């Protein structure tokens, strides 16, 4: 994602006098020159916001070197990637026998090394720009790099769900919490809603886990869902309206509450009911309505990202062609309706 | 002492009361401070005044 984080360092100051005729500009340009595009304690360092909070200029003590030392608690905008992310663009450089080496381009500065399996060196070539999910802490912030390593797995959207069970109220401050996921939702789509229909259309009907027979997915300003043959009696319910009036305290949160494959997984709805009926394969995690709330809001956000990200990267669809291979890996993955 | 023939550090005789020191074949070490920090502690702090 992206988010503040509050940093404390110990600068050296080689010119003591020159230093302090302006503390806080030559403050912000070395923070700058020595913390921006690098790891740093677990991060990634992507602006420097400012300065909290400063020391003097001590004289440094145990050397004859007259320089001087400042410690610096500040804050600065960093991107730190979760575990099983989805990121949409990444170039490959390198393609062996032992290993595949690619770098992301919308993102960040990232490096993702792909152990090489006897399935994926007969595919990916060097020039394709592909999605790839990641893994669990595998995103290893060594200090002083400029990128984040991270193996990956090429991109084939999964035919599973999860379910959960909440029997503990969503309360009003939770939901202020989560107003900032809800504002970030918000954001994403008023950033989606000026793109092209065709390009947002092709990728999400690439990247549904089911097929429908065009024209039949998307309604941008309802979300009313698919209108295939009315499969659920229940209508999904919007993620965004159910907080809404949980903040004024109008409805109630318990239950199981799962997210099928043939729900879309960028829009604000979901599945919610008072009985476990689901078709999962796995047990329901018994959770509070805050756990269920963070992961729902946050796959949703993940997924709007995605979206948002493959229709910046493919603006033109000479490029669509010469990444048809891709397309169609993916929609020999694809259930049909035989169901 | 510029007079190349002479290899000997010379003092003036009172002041070996403070090194407890004679002329019967002592030797005495000598260091020159090159830092100026520790050249401003030698004629500030440990001058022999
Ligand atoms: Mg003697």
């Amino acid at each position: 994602m992206i988010d503040q984080k509050i940093f404390e360092t110990t600068l050296n100051i080689d010119d003591p006098t020159n230093f302090c005729t302006n503390v806080e500009a030559h403050l912000l340009k070395e923070l700058e020159n020595i913390y921006v595009g690098k790891c740093f304690k677990n991060s990634f360092i992507l602006n420097i916001t400012g300065v909290i909070q400063r020391s003097p200029c001590f004289i440094m003590r145990t050397n004859n070197s007259g320089r001087g030392y400042m410690h610096v608690r500040f804050s600065a905008v960093v991107s730190y990637l979760n575990a099983f992310d989805l990121i949409a663009a990444v170039k490959i450089i390198k393609n062996d026998s032992n290993i595949i080496l690619g770098e992301s381009l919308l993102t960040e500065p990232v490096t993702i090394v792909i152990p090489s399996s006897e399935s994926q060196n007969n595919v990916a070539e060097v020039g394709q720009i592909v999605p790839v999910q990641l893994a669990n802490s595998s995103v290893y912030y060594i200090p002083g790099r400029q990128q984040a390593s991270a193996t990956g797995s090429i991109f084939i959207p999964k035919h599973t769900f999860s379910v959960y069970h909440v029997q503990e109220e969503l309360t009003q401050e939770q939901a202020l919490n989560l107003t900032k996921l809800v504002n970030i939702i918000e954001m994403l789509l008023e950033s989606r809603s000026k793109k092209d229909f065709k390009q947002i259309c092709f990728f999400e009907k690439l990247y549904y886990t089911y097929s429908i027979s065009s024209d039949e997915i998307l309604d941008l300003k309802i979300w009313k869902g698919p209108k295939g043959k009315e499969m659920s009696r229940l209508k999904p319910c919007n993620v965004l309206s159910f907080l809404y009036d949980a903040l004024k305290n109008k409805n109630s949160s318990l239950g199981f509450w799962a997210r099928p494959p043939n729900l879309l997984k960028s829009s604000p709805l979901a599945y919610q009911q008072d009985q476990n009926s689901f078709n999962a394969t796995e047990l329901p995690i018994i959770c509070s309505a805050e756990v269920m709330f963070v992961t729902l809001l946050k796959e949703i956000i993940n997924y709007l990202q995605f979206i948002n990200d493959l229709c910046d990267t493919f603006n033109n669809e000479q490029l669509i062609k010469r990444h048809e291979n891709i397309w169609m890996l993916i929609e020999q993955r694809k259930i049909g309706h035989d169901f | 002492l510029e007079n190349p023939k002479i290899s000997t550090f010379q003092m003036n005789v009172s002041a070996c009361a403070w090194y407890n020191a004679d002329f019967d074949g002592d030797q005495m070490n000598l260091w020159v401070p090159w830092s100026v920090m520790s050249r401003v502690e030698a004629e500030l702090l440990c001058s022999v005044r």
